[PDB]
């Protein structure tokens, strides 16, 4: 599991939280807790007012007229889910949102986006939502009676790209998917088309450099192609991701977030210049071998 | 790590409501048994070295083949005996952590969850650690409130290994 | 998360030793402090709606730019979200008071709250002023001598004030 | 090591605050902070070559091919590319081997910090930085210098600073004028047998 | 960067083909519209300080929660940076109008600007609103018939509106 | 000073290359604008004294406190009126220089550089010179290409002060 | 690329300034000669096949060793003749691109940068391409504004190859 | 740097006076032969490589000690630097021709070049001879009657000759 970095990455409130399962002869507070867990997960921790509470699907779940899987399906078919996530977003953003909500994980490969977008355009949003719900992964993870939940831990049949893209999608326990730095932009278009992985930046509070997002162009690549040769005498190279540089000003600082590859011997100086600048280090990744 | 305070907060957060009178009683039970848990943890801290050595010798007496045949998983040499003393010290220290915390949370997050892969991968019999925890059960010398709380963590570590 | 016991447990396990006598006596002093701690939790819980409503009134009284048409707290949805934010920050302050360690507050309440407030355009200094007002109301209500047995409670008041300060500082 | 011996600053135009609009006689900022075309990246690389090696050593043999390729891919910043130009074999042989430490300190201060040396004392102070830390240690000191940063930072080709004042046809002499070697290496090449008729 | 001619040149080189007669006729029409383009650039440049000042005044009038203390345009340094940001975005809109293509605006201004604003806590929705105020000011000044020869200039106005919409969409 | 010709060279110099057809088109635009700029400067030189006196009187009209309040920075006495008339004379002369040059370079290297600290250490309001430039923009009487290219310098100095 | 509009914007961006009347005159010269550049590019596009065939024949007439000696870099076989015709078509198409664009930027981004390594790697003599560009100069048929604009790019590629 | 306009502007600002009618008429005359100025710049720019190569070839024909072993131009690198010096001097003569003033030539090319060539051991008389050979090559190329509109161009030819003589006198 995730133990040491759980507090930093926000995994710990989901580490001590067990999956919510409705028993076959369930109590009323069990149905209410399934309702609350579904409204937190499927609607992505958005604030839900009483006007949009979806009383019909709640009432069908409360007497067992529908299951938890059918309740998740109903609240994903609803106009509230569509106006939260579908109508004002790119289709890749919608696909990764449905993956985070209904399956609790980030999309793995480009082929999943291909399948879901082709099925949406071929058969619409409801058909696509049904495909997330009627997936083998949904049954081996949640089935019929368990509310979907975020799956940060390693399971059978996952991919390690999904672990990094999960924190590209999950931005903290105090956070909703609509309330993130890319306001409507899909976070995995350049990560799934290029099949690349950006470094995991944790949420706010625990991580001072929480606000690093990469630009659409002019980004330093992750691996140092070249090694120590442009830097003279060096041993190891590290990509430092730096957030919120504002001490010199606009002529000097054009971009708040800067990613640079620096050696060991320049590491102290680089760290010192970040501190002097007032910048925040998001992550440091070993760029060379 | 689960604890009456942390599980109370996690539960009331799962319902998303303020701490009602239930969680106040939860922390009152925590207060009424936390002093006995701290006293038991202090007694185990003072008697820990003798307890670990005696538990290791109890395992070596109940399972003498661990001290005779060669192998990485056995205590026939000084390295294996040091590993066994370190393991029994880990078990006893996590029991003291559970006494301080007031629940099996240190056991769950540090020793219980995952010990099956430890026992299968490194060919370690859980009956050795069960006999060790039975030695701490029979020789910790606590009484009353401290005895029953400490025996709960020793049984739970025994119950997970069995 | 961690409470006051499991924080010391996690530190000792990361260091790999048994707890010394000074840590056990500090935890025994925490146990003696616990009745006043539970009184503080009960008082803030019992006056939570009054604390949130009065702090909202004071915040939108001295910062009226938030409720102005176009302000962040304008519209029933954004105001209801702001009131629920005040309620949840107060609830996690009571959670941190109950545990005796603030780990629930950074791990759940402030875990991405600044990202939320930056992304939505929520003025985090206004939220910090609101948390300041809830701190003033909660410390006035906990330290109220009426209807309770007398005794010094400056430690739990300073601890609640520290929880409120680190809640307000995470969004400011 | 040892702390640099103190040297007094001599008044130069870069010391005072620039009360100018950039206009005609401003040195053009060659920066990678804005996203550039490959042509603009090529002119930026040529500007770095013109600053470090002058116009004369812009030949194909003195082009650092892998350094250019890494710089295009943004493996390195502009400051690291300037370092790689200063650590280049051609720069070391053409400029460093044909000069003593004093004139090489003057050359590197002019071509990296964009300003002249204050006096002989600054050349003396950084020449022992050369003599102990090598050329890489010295270049690194100059490129980590707050001066280099507050002026060019990490993502700007260095330029002569405040060479000419507003409404002046002529200012300070350009840095391009300085030769690979001084009169001492000139007369040493004359003594070994060159340059005679 | 690209202009209106080198965009078509780069597309033709990616095709590896000579430019067709439709492309030559479209570029000749661009040459015909070029005097109106230069008039639009000159008018926005000559009224740049008035555009930035009036747009900032109207922006912090309809959104007064940013100049109040604790706001993002509060303090002289922050407010000077906000006015400078408005001037910079307007300057790059004039650059994109001058080139006839939004390559310089997207690559040297809009690239990483949303990332910069969310890293600094700058509310990009408010900057987008200020960009719309500079939009309405600039399209009102450009479409002024006074002191210029009367003619149809709706394509240049729509192109400036497109650059302003690109600037507004790239800050939030 | 900033001028198509000088700017074209500066670009070719920084790239270390000869003057391409880009630079020649820059010279062509300079040539087609230069005759209108020279005639505009001739007209402003002819109308210079009346325009300076009218602009100073318009500044005194919109800002009468400069003509009634005692102080070094004000035009209450004869020396202040002389300094003000010299200031609009400097403004109009450098505008004619920008017309002749064909760029804002005379304004940049003669007046715009350091006008802000001049206006603040001598306690001069820039709005006075802004209103003077509004009078010059309203009463210069040019038409066509001479009008727009002269106004581009007047609004350049207006945007520099404001 | 290097065109008057792009270079004016890049210069004004580096100096951090708005587009003054200098850049307006830059665009004025661009507009003045852009129509002639476009119709020159159309004339070269329509006469391109005959120009490339005649330039290839002129190179084979000046350099007959290319059409009689065996080698990969020579045009003795039909494959080498297709390569030479493709090369001269590349040169002429980038000339039309420069005529459309208004500067040597398409040459600098598509042909000039990296032609020395190609000419020394694939053993191609630049004098062949110089002779092809001289035939394109002698047989483009443009007059006046189109001829001087076209031959600027023809000579820019000639001086880059020589 | 100055051009033919900004130079006269500089003496006018030194005297603090507006330009007279005669100065504006002289500047209008410079605008009138501006087309032949652009032709001269275009012809030298087009034949720059030929001028540099032919003048270097003739200079090393008359002065064989430069190409003899031991000479100042005796290597591939030193010959490349000498041809680069020719290209640079020709480039600055074209810059002075473009401006109509040798302020850029005296500023960025000529001032301090004599001491540079003394410190290198470059024979400045040989560089002056090569610059003179570039003068006859460039003046024969500029005065070519073929492929250009015929007219009197003796003023711009004399101006180029003056720039070349000033470049040769700066190194001799
Ligand atoms: C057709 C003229 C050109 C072309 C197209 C092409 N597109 C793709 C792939 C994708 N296109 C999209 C676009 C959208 N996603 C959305 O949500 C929306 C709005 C709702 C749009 C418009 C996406 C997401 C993809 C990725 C999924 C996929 O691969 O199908 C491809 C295949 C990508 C690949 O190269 O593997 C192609 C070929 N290709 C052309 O040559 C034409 C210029
Ligand atoms: C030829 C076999 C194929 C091909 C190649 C091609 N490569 C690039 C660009 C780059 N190549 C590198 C690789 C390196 N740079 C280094 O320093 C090192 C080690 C020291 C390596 C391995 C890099 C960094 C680049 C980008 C930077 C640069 O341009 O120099 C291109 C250019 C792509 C473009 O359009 O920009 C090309 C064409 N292309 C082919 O088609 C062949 C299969
Ligand atoms: C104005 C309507 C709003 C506002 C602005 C504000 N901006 C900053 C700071 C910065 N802005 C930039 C922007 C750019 N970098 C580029 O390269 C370009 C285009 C070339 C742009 C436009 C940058 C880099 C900074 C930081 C560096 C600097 O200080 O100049 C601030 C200051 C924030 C701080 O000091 O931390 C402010 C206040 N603020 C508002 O409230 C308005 C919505
Ligand atoms: C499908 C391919 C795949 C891989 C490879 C993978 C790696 C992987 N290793 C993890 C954890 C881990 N990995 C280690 C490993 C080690 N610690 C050490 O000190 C040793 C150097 C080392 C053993 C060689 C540890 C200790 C953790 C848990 C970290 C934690 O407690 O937070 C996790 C966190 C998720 C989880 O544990 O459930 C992942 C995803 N996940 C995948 O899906
Ligand atoms: C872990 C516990 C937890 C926290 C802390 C939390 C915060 C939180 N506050 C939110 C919104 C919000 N919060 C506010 C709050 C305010 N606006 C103001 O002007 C005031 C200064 C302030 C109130 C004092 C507003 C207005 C929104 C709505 C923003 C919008 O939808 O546009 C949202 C967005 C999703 C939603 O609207 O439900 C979250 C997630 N959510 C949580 O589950
Ligand atoms: C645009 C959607 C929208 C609505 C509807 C809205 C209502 C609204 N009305 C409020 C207060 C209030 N509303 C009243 C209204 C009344 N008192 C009376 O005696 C009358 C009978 C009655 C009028 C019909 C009063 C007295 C308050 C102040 C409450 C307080 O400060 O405690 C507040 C509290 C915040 C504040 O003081 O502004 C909100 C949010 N806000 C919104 O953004
Ligand atoms: C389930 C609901 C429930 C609660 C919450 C509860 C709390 C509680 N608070 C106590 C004591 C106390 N409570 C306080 C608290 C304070 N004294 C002050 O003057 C300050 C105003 C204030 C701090 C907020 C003190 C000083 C004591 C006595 C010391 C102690 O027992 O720890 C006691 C000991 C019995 C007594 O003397 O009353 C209990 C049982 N009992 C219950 O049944
Ligand atoms: C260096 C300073 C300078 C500039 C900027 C300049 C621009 C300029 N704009 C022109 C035309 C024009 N300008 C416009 C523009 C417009 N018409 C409208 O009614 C709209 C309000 C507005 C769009 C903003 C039109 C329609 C023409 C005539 C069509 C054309 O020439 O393209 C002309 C042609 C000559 C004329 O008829 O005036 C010039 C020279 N000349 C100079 O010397
Ligand atoms: C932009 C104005 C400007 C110019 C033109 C200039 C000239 C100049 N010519 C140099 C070298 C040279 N210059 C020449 C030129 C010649 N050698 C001969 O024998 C011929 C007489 C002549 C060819 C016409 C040579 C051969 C060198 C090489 C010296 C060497 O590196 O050993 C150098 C030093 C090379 C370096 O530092 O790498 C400079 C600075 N400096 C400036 O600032
Ligand atoms: C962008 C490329 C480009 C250039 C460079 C260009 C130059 C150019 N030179 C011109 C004239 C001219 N050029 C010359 C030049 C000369 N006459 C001679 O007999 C001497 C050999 C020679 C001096 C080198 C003369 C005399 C005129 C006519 C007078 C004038 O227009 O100024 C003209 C006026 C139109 C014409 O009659 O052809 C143009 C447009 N046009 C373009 O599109």
């Amino acid at each position: 599991a995730i133990t040491t970095a759980a507090s930093r990455l926000g995994v710990a409130p989901y580490n001590e939280s067990r999956p919510v399962e409705l028993r076959p002869d369930f109590s009323l507070d069990d149905a209410k807790m399934v309702i609350r867990a579904v409204y937190r997960q499927v609607l992505g921790n958005d604030y839900i007012m009483d006007s949009e509470r979806l009383k019909g699907a709640e009432s069908l779940l409360t007497n067992g007229s529908i299951s938890v899987r059918e309740f998740v399906r109903t609240v994903a078919k609803s106009e509230l889910y569509k106006k939260k996530f579908l109508y004002n977003n790119f289709q890749t953003r919608v696909i990764e949102l449905n993956y985070k909500h209904l399956l609790g994980r980030a999309p793995f490969s480009e082929d999943e986006v291909i399948f879901h977008l082709d099925l949406y355009e071929n058969q619409g949003f409801d058909a696509d939502i049904d495909s997330y719900i009627d997936s083998v992964e949904y049954q081996e993870n949640f089935g019929e009676n368990i509310v979907p939940y975020y799956r940060f831990n390693n399971q059978v049949g996952d991919r390690t790209v999904g672990f990094t893209r999960m924190f590209r999608l999950y931005r903290g326990y105090a956070n909703s998917d609509r309330s993130q730095l890319e306001r409507s932009s899909s976070r995995l278009a350049t990560e799934l088309g290029q099949n690349t992985v950006s470094a995991i930046v944790g949420p706010s509070g625990s991580n001072a450099g929480w606000a690093y997002r990469p630009s659409r162009a002019g980004n330093t690549p992750a691996k140092a192609l070249g090694g120590t040769v442009p830097f003279g005498q060096a041993s190891k190279l590290f990509r430092v991701e730096i957030t919120a540089i504002s001490a010199p000003g606009y002529p000097k600082v054009r971009r708040s977030n800067k990613a640079v590859i620096v050696p060991f011997e320049q590491l102290n100086q680089t760290l010192q210049q970040i501190n002097r600048l007032g910048g925040k280090v998001a992550s440091i990744t070993p760029a060379s071998l | 790590m689960k604890t009456p305070l942390t599980e109370a907060v996690s539960t009331a957060d799962s319902q998303g409501r303020f701490l009602s009178s239930t969680e106040l009683q939860i922390a009152f039970g925590r207060l009424r048994q936390a002093n006995a848990g701290l006293q038991a943890a202090k007694a185990l801290t003072d008697n820990a070295q003798s307890l670990v050595n005696g538990a290791a010798q109890a395992v070596y007496n109940k399972f003498p083949y661990t001290t005779q045949t060669q192998g990485n998983n056995f205590a026939a040499d000084q390295r294996g005996k040091d590993k066994c003393a370190r393991d029994i010290g880990y078990y006893l220290r996590i029991v003291t952590y559970c006494l301080v915390a007031g629940g099996t949370g240190p056991l769950d997050e540090y020793l219980i969850a995952g010990i099956d892969e430890i026992n299968r991968t490194f060919d370690l019999s859980p009956s050795w650690y069960v006999e060790a925890l039975k030695y701490i059960k029979a020789n910790h010398g606590l009484s009353g409130d401290a005895r029953d709380e400490a025996n709960s963590y020793l049984d739970y570590a025994i119950n997970a290994l069995s | 998360m961690f409470d006051v016991f499991t924080r010391v447990v996690s530190q000792a396990d990361a260091r790999g030793e048994y707890l010394s006598g000074s840590q056990l006596d500090a935890l025994s002093a925490t146990v003696a402090e616990g009745n006043k701690r539970i009184d503080s939790v009960n008082r803030i819980t019992g006056n939570a709606s009054a604390i949130v409503s009065n702090a909202a009134r004071a915040l939108f009284a001295e910062q009226p730019q938030l409720i102005q048409p176009g302000g962040n707290a304008y519209t029933s949805r954004r105001m209801a979200a702001c009131l629920r934010d005040m309620e949840i920050i107060l609830r996690y302050v009571t959670y941190a008071t109950f545990t005796g360690d603030a780990s629930v507050l950074e791990d759940r309440c402030l875990n991405g709250l600044r990202e939320t407030y930056v992304a939505l355009g929520v003025p985090g200094a206004s939220v910090a002023a609101g948390v300041q007002k809830m701190k003033e109301a909660a410390l006035d209500i906990v330290n109220d001598p009426n209807g309770i047995t007398r005794g010094d409670c400056s430690a739990i008041v300073a601890e609640i004030a520290g929880y409120f300060d680190r809640a307000a500082a995470a969004v400011a | 090591t040892l702390p640099l011996i103190a040297y007094a600053p001599v008044s130069q135009n870069q010391r005072v605050t620039n009360y100018e609009v950039s206009g005609d006689e401003h040195a053009r900022i060659f920066t990678t902070e804005g996203t550039l075309s490959p042509s603009a990246m090529d002119n930026l690389i040529a500007a770095a070559y013109r600053q470090v090696f002058n116009e004369q050593q812009m030949i194909q043999s003195n082009r650092q091919i892998a350094l250019e390729s890494q710089f295009k891919n943004q493996q390195i910043t502009v400051r690291d590319f300037i370092r790689g130009l200063a650590l280049s074999d051609s720069f070391r042989r053409r400029n460093f081997e044909v000069n003593n430490n004093y004139r090489f300190v003057q050359m590197c201060i002019q071509r990296l910090l964009g300003r002249d040396v204050y006096s002989e004392e600054e050349k003396i102070a950084w020449s022992i930085v050369i003599a102990t830390k090598g050329l890489p240690g010295f270049i690194n000191e100059l490129l980590n210098s707050q001066e280099y940063l507050e002026n060019f930072g990490y993502d700007t080709v260095p330029y002569q600073r405040r060479r000419i004042l507003p409404q002046r046809i002529s200012g300070e002499l350009p840095f391009a004028r300085m030769p690979r070697y001084g009169a001492d290496h000139r007369e040493k090449l004359e003594a070994i047998g060159y340059f005679r008729n």
